[PDB]
């Protein structure tokens, strides 16, 4: 935020939208009576017209807390909504253990039953891999160092083709 | 039957779920803000996290967020700037009152969305009249602070500022926008500069229009001087700070008005040293030798030190078309001292590079035995962006500060730098604006 | 320890390990010590460098804070992330990703004369899509003229090729006219902020289809990466992950005495402590003191 | 001789340039110093006895940094 | 122990930066 | 989860090469 925010008692909300927590207000001539309900506890105080305005003097800058860093962290979010794609589609794979039995056994092929075998621990082995989620984080630091010496570029880190080819129309139109 | 940490309780279990959508988490947000929790952090990480995560989202409700956002004083810009897809989505469904509050919160977090402000500058000089002073002065202020060098809108509020009446809060709103935006229209600040009559009902109003008028250079005001004195202790250092900045670059004498400013800052930097940014210390010696008022003895020093290093770190990050204005007004300042020639040039140019006694170093710094010049170069940043063209305040700051070093600083300023033929006509201007401050050199 | 010109870098960073830097300095300061002198030496070319090798520490620490919109639906989150990108560049000191490259055309092609060797010696820095449709028009002008096109401005085969090279940049789909009234000026403040706004709306769309094309990438190496990385049996993924772990933790710690071995195995204990202190209490988060 | 460099001559320029160039020469030989321009130099002067060549060009200089640059970061 | 700092856990962790002050500290004076 | 440190400049500015769709979704369907 700036250093100077001008918000406070004026055009402020003064009704709640959900029902699940019942804030009201009264807005008198300068100052206001609050109350607030979120469940069986309630708060109903008063804040003052230069209550708010010192409400922005210190600023909270909220900072994430991640395990390795911000972009790390996103890139394995990434992949693990990749992996949840996935993991989706094997949600769906039809119930092979009701045909385990012998009377589907000595009724079928045995090169169809040797097959049909081999499909069932195909299955067991993409789903032990696709359940192998702390493995996400040591895949997102393959995509980290290559993007990350992207961004150190000797121009700019926000540089791209689009931006460059329209400063270089404007460098090459322009006299010499 | 009246607890806080109750209710915040409950308002922690309330966006800990799954599920929660758009209005549970703008009226927890706005319920945080009207019970002033700057204390607890994590309750509003939770809140901007599920602010983060609701993907739903009408008028109200963001509304609703981005107004607790902006008077809960709390920052994280990916979920403020992230908030942008549903204001500029649901931009013909806001009404003028939620477009002021969306457009000012978002201008305030430095949202950089052009499409954005394009779109609300769009619609507010499209329809004018259906916009209160407090309104245009909102989505002045956001606009101003979203690098947008909207001045049409300017215009457009300059015009409504000059036929109607504006309040204290709003003229100190549009004044800091328009001091943003680099404006120093007489006809826009001197129609807000009525307003601070009937005084100020809070003093972070008379220290934004303190400010404004210091970065816009045009006067003191002998009321909010006085309005801003009464409350001086209402302020964080930060806020201070800027107020006796712009009250020194606007020619105070009041000494009882910056012993109040100074009355927070100095214990503030006594307690941490570390808790204010350096070019606010900067500011701080600024409005310390401008004004002359006194700080204690080991807040004076360190402000100064902190000055050198705020002046070296703008020397550092310079903008490249300002270093080639350095390299052009010490080559015309060499040229004006004799110098016919390349080598000569070269060599007084690399010459001219004296550094100053608090730790700085100046570009172009003549000593000619106990008389001292410099020369700045002022290049297009710190120029006003009306039609007289004229320097700012922190050229007149970074002035008053090196004359009380020692020096005498001649201002060569880009405007009338630039319009010369060649090099022996910019020596001409740099030596006539040498003499025109100490004629002994 | 701070060597002056690197704090002089960290004062308007706003990341961690440089803002703590900055505050035990700023208190260093507070505590009644010099500061030293800074060094007007080193002729531009050290001058440049140490900017070049000093934006590189604000960046890459400010490059791993930005999450990246990787999955995202709209240009929301595109515009947080080029935004969040644009900030970093002018923290590290970098100017206008626009006035940057342009800088960057004005430093590479200063002492050349003809068009044809401006394509060839900025050639990395524009599309190879763009320099062969610029390519083409200088040999289409070649044909023309029988003579080296000279990059004059009065020259008026420079005019001729200029007038067809507007048409390549207009149906690349970038308007010239609006980058070329804005990059000139114009004459009152009203028909220039009619042109400043035109060209800060393609700009923004320029920068949000850079974004989009690297978070694009992004997801496509990400898909890759995982789809090969499915295909394995999970016992061969971890003894492959407990190999490439091992050994770039012994790559670190064979060198010693370094700042970056030091650093890096005490981000191995914060990372081990990030782990035991989501085991101590999980449905809370980390212990943060507070 | 002859000298090429980036600019025409100056008066003071051209008496350092004979200046320097006569230390080159190993004898008490005289020097008939000829004056070419070429803008592909970023300045400085390239003396040509057509048996000898020094180069205190600036484009040789930063062609020269930046090879001391590469050849230095890929050891360190 | 636990309940580290905020400051202290907003750092990126794996970030180069001192591959980077490594170089700038074994090249700059080397150039110099 | 820890990456090789690199140091080094990217000094061209090209496009960002986006890499092939793989046929795992294809295979699993399959």
């Amino acid at each position: 935020l700036t250093t100077f925010t001008f918000s406070g008692l004026q055009d402020a909300p003064v009704a709640a939208l959900s029902g699940s927590i019942k804030l009201n207000v009264a807005a008198k001539a300068g100052k206001a009576e609050v109350t607030v309900a979120a469940g069986a506890a309630k708060a109903a105080t008063q804040v003052s017209a230069a209550a708010l305005r010192k409400l922005s003097g210190s600023k909270i800058s909220l900072a994430e807390v991640a395990r390795i860093s911000v972009l790390h962290s996103s890139i394995q979010n990434y992949l693990l909504s990749l992996s949840n794609e996935r993991y989706q589609l094997l949600s769906q794979w039809p119930d092979f253990t009701t045909m385990y039995g012998k009377d589907f056994y000595y009724r079928a092929h045995p090169e169809d039953l040797k097959k049909f075998y081999d499909a069932a621990d195909e299955y067991y082995k993409l789903y032990e891999t696709v359940t192998e989620f702390d493995s996400l984080s040591a895949l997102a630091s393959q995509v980290v160092p290559n993007y990350a010496a992207r961004r150190r570029s000797t121009v700019h880190p926000a540089i791209g083709s689009t931006v460059a080819d329209g400063a270089f129309t404007n460098f090459l139109l322009s006299k010499q | 039957e009246n607890d806080v940490p109750a209710i915040l309780k409950e308002i922690d279990s309330l966006v800990s779920r799954e599920a929660v959508s758009a209005k549970e988490v703008s009226d927890a947000a706005v319920a945080l803000t009207y019970l002033q929790v700057k204390a607890n952090r994590r309750l509003w990480g939770k809140v901007l996290e599920k602010a983060g995560a609701a993907q739903d989202y009408d008028a109200a409700s963001l509304t609703n967020l981005l107004w607790a956002i902006n008077t809960g004083g709390v920052e994280h810009f990916k979920t403020v700037a992230e908030l942008a897809g549903p204001a500029v989505s649901l931009l013909p469904s806001l009404s003028p009152v939620q477009l002021s509050i969306v457009v000012e919160a978002l201008g305030g977090a430095g949202v950089k969305n052009y499409e954005l402000y394009n779109k609300a500058s769009a619609v507010v000089v499209s329809k004018i009249g259906e916009f209160k002073p407090a309104e245009i002065a909102r989505v002045l202020y956001g606009v101003a602070f979203g690098g947008v060098n909207d001045v049409a809108l300017a215009k457009a509020a300059g015009k409504v500022f000059a036929s109607t009446e504006v309040d204290s809060r709003t003229a100190a709103q549009a004044l800091y926008a328009l001091a943003k935006l680099g404006r120093a229209d007489k006809a826009t600040v001197d129609a807000l500069l009525k307003s601070f009559k009937k005084g100020t009902e809070s003093a972070s109003d008379a220290a934004a229009a303190s400010f404004a008028l210091g970065s816009l250079s045009f006067k003191a005001e002998k009321a909010i001087v006085d309005a801003l004195k009464a409350s001086a202790g209402d302020l964080a250092p930060a806020q201070a700070v800027e107020a006796a900045y712009g009250l020194a670059l606007s020619g105070a004498t009041d000494a009882e008005a910056f012993k109040a400013l100074f009355g927070v800052v100095a214990p503030a930097i006594e307690k941490a040293p570390d808790a204010l940014e350096v070019s606010s210390l900067a500011q701080l010696h600024v409005a310390s030798t401008i004004s002359g008022a006194k700080l204690p003895a080991a807040v004076g020093s360190f402000v100064a030190k902190a000055f050198g290093l705020a002046a070296d770190a703008a020397r550092l990050k310079r903008s490249s078309a300002e270093s080639a204005l350095v390299a052009d007004v010490a080559a015309a300042t060499a040229v004006a001292f004799g110098a016919q020639y390349r080598p000569e040039v070269a060599s007084a140019v690399a010459s001219y590079v004296k550094t100053a006694p608090d730790g700085s170093v100046l570009d172009i710094a003549i000593t000619k035995g106990d008389a001292k010049v410099l020369v700045q170069a002022v290049p297009s940043s710190l120029l006003t962006s009306t039609t007289p063209a004229k320097p700012l305040g922190h050229v007149a700051a970074y002035s008053k500060v090196r004359e009380a070093q020692g020096y005498a600083v001649a201002v060569v300023p880009a405007n009338e730098f630039e319009a010369l033929p060649d090099q022996k006509a910019k020596a001409q201007y740099v030596l006539a604006a040498i003499k025109k401050v100490a004629p002994s050199f | 320890a701070v060597s002056k010109k690197e704090v002089l870098y960290f004062l308007s960073s706003k990341d961690a390990e440089s803002s703590t830097a900055v505050k035990s300095y700023l208190k260093s300061l507070y505590a009644g010590a010099q500061v030293e002198a800074t060094e007007t030496d080193a002729s531009e070319l050290i001058a440049q460098l140490e900017k070049k090798y000093l934006s590189a520490q604000v960046v890459e620490p400010g490059v791993h804070n930005i999450a990246l919109p990787l999955g995202e639906s709209g240009s929301a989150p595109v515009k947080r992330y080029a935004a969040e990108l644009f900030n970093l560049g002018a923290q590290a000191g970098f100017e206008c990703p626009f006035i940057e490259v342009s800088k960057k055309f004005g430093q590479e092609t200063a002492t050349s004369e003809t068009v044809k060797d401006v394509l060839n010696k900025t050639k990395s820095y524009v599309s190879a899509d763009y320099n062969a449709a610029l390519n083409e028009v200088l040999s289409s002008v070649e044909a023309e003229i029988n003579g080296p096109v000279l990059f004059d401005g009065k020259t008026e085969g420079f005019k001729k090729f200029a007038a067809k090279a507007k048409a390549v940049a207009v149906s690349r789909g970038l308007p010239a006219d609006t980058i070329l009234a804005y990059c000139a000026g114009s004459a009152n403040e009203d028909a220039a902020d009619k042109v400043s706004k035109e060209f800060f709306t393609w700009f923004e769309s320029a920068y949000t289809a850079d974004a989009a094309a690297e978070v694009k990438a992004i997801e496509a190496e990400a898909a890759s990466i995982l789809d090969r990385h499915l295909a394995k049996p999970v016992a061969q993924i971890r003894k492959e992950q407990a190999s490439a772990y091992a050994s770039l933790l012994k790559r670190a710690e064979t060198a010693k005495g370094a700042k970056w071995a030091e650093k890096y195995l005490e981000d191995v204990k914060a990372v081990q402590w990030f782990d035991a202190s989501v085991a101590e209490a999980p449905a809370s988060g980390p212990k943060v003191a507070a | 001789c002859t000298v090429i460099t980036a600019e025409p001559l100056d008066k003071l320029e051209r008496v350092e340039l004979t200046k320097k160039a006569e230390k080159f020469v190993d004898a008490g030989f005289k020097l008939v110093m000829q004056e070419k321009i070429d803008k592909k130099l970023l300045g400085g002067f390239v003396i040509e006895f057509s048996d000898r060549r020094v180069d205190m060009s600036t484009a040789k200089k930063v062609e020269e940094f930046n090879n001391f640059v590469n050849k230095l970061v890929l050891s360190i | 122990a636990d309940a580290k700092a905020l400051d202290e856990l907003r750092k990126p962790k794996f970030s180069s930066k001192y591959l980077i002050q490594h170089v700038s500290q074994k090249l700059i004076p080397a150039v110099k | 989860y820890l990456a090789p440190l690199r140091s080094d400049f990217t000094e061209e500015i090209t496009a960002p090469k986006v890499a092939s769709a793989s046929n795992l979704v294809n295979e699993w369907n399959n």
